[PDB]
């Protein structure tokens, strides 16, 4: 097509620039640094009380409270030190697929197959957890939501579009388009000005917040993008594919940097998270257990088994003290 | 080693017993995933008694039925089908009228794709058949050869229904774990609900036996 | 023949029994899901049938090695009381399981209305202490002896008419009637609901194959109990030997008909191993 | 169709940004990882005296 | 968020009386309830405590056995049973709510009061009696405890209360550091070990009142002498 021929040339020089700017690979650069060695992680607490499968969880800001969502229809705010239950929120549609806990510790939000994102108060005059406002306007299933402030949130749904909301009014302040199908994951930068999201077409994109227009795209996968993370520094991120290939991309270099694949693993990653320093790249595999990878050496450094079913969510506290994984086993575990 | 944390422990133990009661109240209910390809076929079977998932619940013979309709969601099927892992049965309604109007070939796939899936490996599939009367009138002039070149029997309502029943049942790939209950829908309301209740009762007994291990 | 048979069958019986029961014990404790399903009536069965695997059988083997009683009267009075806690505690858990799988399968509302929860963990103690409650008069009557007719000290019938009987009734008749009534109603219910929607070989005989093998001993008992003066002495020795061989055989039988021939428990056996 | 023109505009906006040599980014990542490696309780085992979980 | 109580009056010594606390506007089925007694022109003193889903009915030692406390969740009403009558028995009775979780703030709302006929434990005490004030500068109030309140959890269980003249008191500082909800930021509490001090940045017209202190490490809850902050 002559009309699409210009787009073909555009892709030509962008690929040429990406190829030319790669004067050296990371793997040969990180050769003189000592490996971290084997890592032993043990179960400190085990938390029971969920009955159905667990799909998502989010660590609090103080690294002491966490919230989990399950198909049982209950949203539980655990106390991560004494394994006590703080709140139990009964839901309306028991098809939740994501949850988020406010940076200020005041709000908790979840969404699922009903295409509705609900905001819950936690500190009210009465001793009850009520619904602040239900956000509607998505034609597909809601996949992942992450808070920005107490008045602005960003949501990712299955209708190919990400949106930025406004709890006070409830109307979509900004809408992000450009993906082709089933935007799965979402993660935002520490400075809360840019965020990235993974799509089912195996192509991650970077969206600005104030501008409201896409800034950059990344490709290289083969099947899907089940979950994404974002490097603590803010210039890179790690993305979890569906063919046992975790990838670490880059923002300044605008290229794929390194891959984390093994011959034994054949399943698909379900969740990805980082550590406080950034040396350990944690991933949650479909093969009944989690894993830890060296962000530089790209070699396995420990198998964190102990689950009787696939892990569906993984998170690391703000202070980097513990690691908590949730699985379809319905048992939530916190490791150290 | 607890000054005021005892009250917190009491609260956590009480919102544990409340959750246990709520979860033991949700095991008596039966969850049925409605499916199909034709919106008209769904209607007749959602009519009987009482965006995204549109739930509908009814009570029959002191049994609480929970029926989920999911067809509305216009997205990839493989990204949320596993959320229905524990459904008791999968109601499947297809059209008998549409043998010509390859539309049945379309359904035949949607049945193959749903039946022998990676999930649903131990869930029975109730098979409803709709528009049997219009099928009876329109089968006189339209031979099955247009859509079924392999048909060799006579052109009559009885033989065609049995042949299409056998054709639908042939696509099953796990004959020792599933049970495709087939029924022809009639104008009488009560019969459809009775067939649904009878099929569900049989599945419940088999599920109970699997837990104890009498197999 | 006698001694060979005996030793042979009993050694492999103990070997299978202890391993199977320990495997089941660690299996149930391994998973939280398995634990609180009402099937913990069977870990009591495993423990009460491994008890006979620790104390009685090795002492029986030691006595066989010496071709006569080698220990003292102190062990003899105790090597036949640990036996009475195992056997009586094994044919009473196979009729308690036969009750559990009659309220869960058939019925089931009252079972989830009148919840199990904690009743079940303490319910494996009432009918496990009733074993010694019904066995306490055993010391009072003054029965038991080496009984060199069998070379394995056991409950001599000729001792009393009272306890030859009571033992026959409380240990044989009821644990057959209950298990042949419940496992018949469960099968009838299953077959009566399969035809509306649209075999004595896996659900009713595997679970009573202990009756056909405990019957001869109870028959000999009643016989020697109805006429303990003329009928008791006149009895073929080989018949009694075979009866006790069969009785010691069932002991491992209660781990291969509730054990490695299931579907729920068979799956976990691979992971734990 | 106008959507093709919109996609072309998005692509040409994308293809007009600065580039940085991969060596500089790798050095920055290594420096960030090394400098803050002391404050990582996951990387370096921590004694149970100050460990909140016991 | 309104507590209404009734049942007070003048009775002959040796009799019995009924006090009922009516709660409307909040989830009363999840708040632990206390009774607080204030002798005329004297300080405060704990009486009883009843938890949510009554399982702990902790009592004061001076009224142990004689008094009985109960609750009725569906009707949202608290009951108190008194028998006999002494000098210490009679005072003004308050109805206080409290909820206990990780980040809760016990002793949120207080009732109105009632009237009757006549006029070891960590003995927190300070009594600086009266402090004359001028609206504007900063004034500090000191408190001393009989035992180290710093529990092994890392937080001290002391509460600060303010009672303006003419109505029920309210909570200002919980765990000696955290501000209550709705109070001005000018208040500031601090201290460690057994020496605690409460400081006010600037004095206003409405700050005049009596300041009390609680310890919550172990029952019974012990009040302080109370310091009046007059002009
Ligand atoms: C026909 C009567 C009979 O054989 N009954 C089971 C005998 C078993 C075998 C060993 C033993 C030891 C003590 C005891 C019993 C037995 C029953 C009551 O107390």
């Amino acid at each position: 097509d002559e009309l699409r021929q210009e787009a073909e040339q555009l892709k030509n020089q962008i690929r040429d620039a990406r190829k030319a700017c790669a004067d050296a690979t990371l793997s040969q650069i990180t050769n003189n640094i000592d490996p971290v060695g084997r890592i032993q992680m043990r179960t400190r607490r085990t938390l029971r009380g969920h009955l159905a499968k667990i799909y998502a969880m989010h660590w609090g800001t103080d690294s002491r409270l966490l919230v989990s969502a399950s198909q049982d229809g209950k949203l539980i705010i655990w106390d991560s030190y004494t394994t006590n239950k703080v709140h139990a929120i009964p839901l309306r549609s028991s098809w939740v697929m994501t949850c988020a806990y406010a940076p200020s510790g005041n709000y908790v939000a979840c969404g699922g197959l009903d295409n509705i994102c609900s905001i819950y108060n936690l500190k009210t005059r009465q001793g009850n957890v009520r619904v602040s406002r239900e956000l509607a306007g998505h034609t597909g299933y809601l996949s992942c939501c992450r808070f920005l402030d107490d008045n602005q949130i960003v949501t990712s749904s299955g209708d190919t579009t990400c949106a930025l909301w406004d709890i006070e009014t409830g109307q979509q302040t900004t809408t992000f388009t450009g993906h082709t199908g089933d935007v799965m994951s979402l993660s935002l930068a520490p400075d809360t000005r840019l965020f990235v999201s993974g799509a089912c077409d195996a192509s991650a994109k970077l969206w600005d917040v104030r501008e409201g227009m896409c800034r950059q795209t990344f490709t290289g996968h083969e099947s899907d993008i089940n979950a994404i993370c974002f490097f603590p520094d803010g210039n890179a991120f790690a993305t979890g594919s569906d063919d046992a290939t975790c990838r670490l991309f880059d923002l300044r270099a605008d290229q794929e940097l390194m891959t984390y694949s093994h011959d034994n693993i054949i399943c698909g990653i379900t969740s990805v998270s980082f550590s406080k320093s950034g040396r350990l790249l944690l991933a949650g595999y479909d093969d009944f257990n989690c894993n830890v990878w060296d962000a530089l050496k790209a070699d396995r450094a420990g198998v964190l088994a102990g689950h009787d079913n696939r892990v569906s969510c993984l998170g690391v506290t703000d202070d980097g003290m513990a690691v908590a994984t949730g699985s379809w086993d319905s048992f939530l575990k916190i490791w150290n | 080693l607890s000054a005021e944390d005892k009250a917190a422990v009491e609260r956590s133990k009480m919102i544990d017993r409340n959750l246990r009661e709520d979860g033991e109240k949700a095991a008596r209910e039966v969850k049925l995933l409605l499916l199909g390809a034709g919106e008209s076929g769904k209607s007749t079977i959602v009519k009987q008694m009482k965006t995204g998932i549109v739930e509908t619940h009814f009570t029959f013979k002191d049994l609480h039925f929970k029926m989920f309709d999911v067809g509305g969601q216009r997205s990839e099927r493989k990204k949320w089908i596993h959320c229905f892992e524990g459904v008791t049965a999968i109601i499947f309604c297809v059209a008998l009228s549409d043998y010509d109007l390859n539309r049945m070939h379309e359904s035949m796939k949607l049945f193959d794709s749903i039946c022998n899936n990676k999930w649903f490996t131990d869930t029975s599939i109730i098979l409803f058949l709709n528009k049997k009367d219009l099928f009876e009138e329109k089968i006189k002039k339209s031979p099955l050869t247009i859509c079924y070149p392999e048909y060799a029997g006579s052109n009559t309502y009885e033989e065609a229904a049995a042949y299409i029943q056998c054709q639908f049942e042939d696509l099953n790939k796990r004959k020792d774990t599933k049970e495709i209950y087939t029924h022809f829908t009639c104008a009488t309301d009560t019969k459809n609900v009775q067939f649904v209740f009878d099929a569900v009762t049989d599945v419940i007994i088999k599920n109970n036996l699997k837990d104890c291990g009498l197999f | 023949w006698v001694a060979p048979a005996l030793s042979a069958v009993l050694i492999v019986t103990t070997a299978v029994d202890v391993v199977g029961n320990l495997l089941v014990i660690l299996s149930v404790l391994r998973n939280r899901k398995l634990r609180n399903a009402g099937n913990l009536f069977l870990v009591s069965l495993a423990l009460a049938d491994l008890v006979v695997a620790f104390y009685p059988y090795p002492l029986i083997l030691v006595a066989i090695f010496y071709d006569g009683w080698a220990f003292g009267e102190e062990h003899c009075k105790a090597s036949a009381f640990v036996m009475g806690l195992s056997v009586i505690g094994s044919v009473w858990n196979i009729t308690a399981i036969a009750i559990n799988r009659y309220l869960y399968i058939c019925h089931s509302m009252a079972y989830h209305r009148i919840y199990r929860r904690w009743h079940t963990p303490l319910h494996i103690c009432l009918i496990w202490l009733l074993t010694v409650v019904a066995l306490l008069p055993n010391f009072f009557v003054g029965s038991l002896e080496y009984d060199p007719r069998i070379y394995s000290c056991t409950f001599i019938q000729t001792a009393s008419t009272q306890y030859t009987a009571a033992v026959v009734v409380i240990h044989f008749l009821l644990p057959i009637a209950v298990v042949s009534f419940c496992y018949l109603r469960i099968w009838v219910l299953v077959l009566q609901a399969r035809r509306k929607a649209k075999s004595f070989l896996t659900m009713f005989v595997v679970f009573v194959i202990f009756a056909i093998c405990w019957a001869p001993l109870n028959c000999i008992g009643l016989a020697v109990a109805i006429n303990p003066q003329e009928m008791a002495p006149q009895i073929p020795e080989g018949l009694f030997v075979t009866s006790y061989l069969l009785a010691y055989f069932n002991s491992c039988l209660n781990a291969i008909v509730y054990g490695l021939l299931n579907q729920n428990f068979r799956r976990e056996y691979k992971r734990i191993l | 169709i106008a959507q093709a023109r919109k996609l072309v505009q998005q692509l040409k906006m994308e293809a007009n940004i600065d580039r940085i040599k991969v060596s500089k980014a790798a050095a920055d990542l290594m420096a960030y990882c090394e400098a803050h490696a002391k404050e990582d309780p996951l990387l370096t085992p921590v004694p149970a005296s100050q460990n909140p979980f016991r």
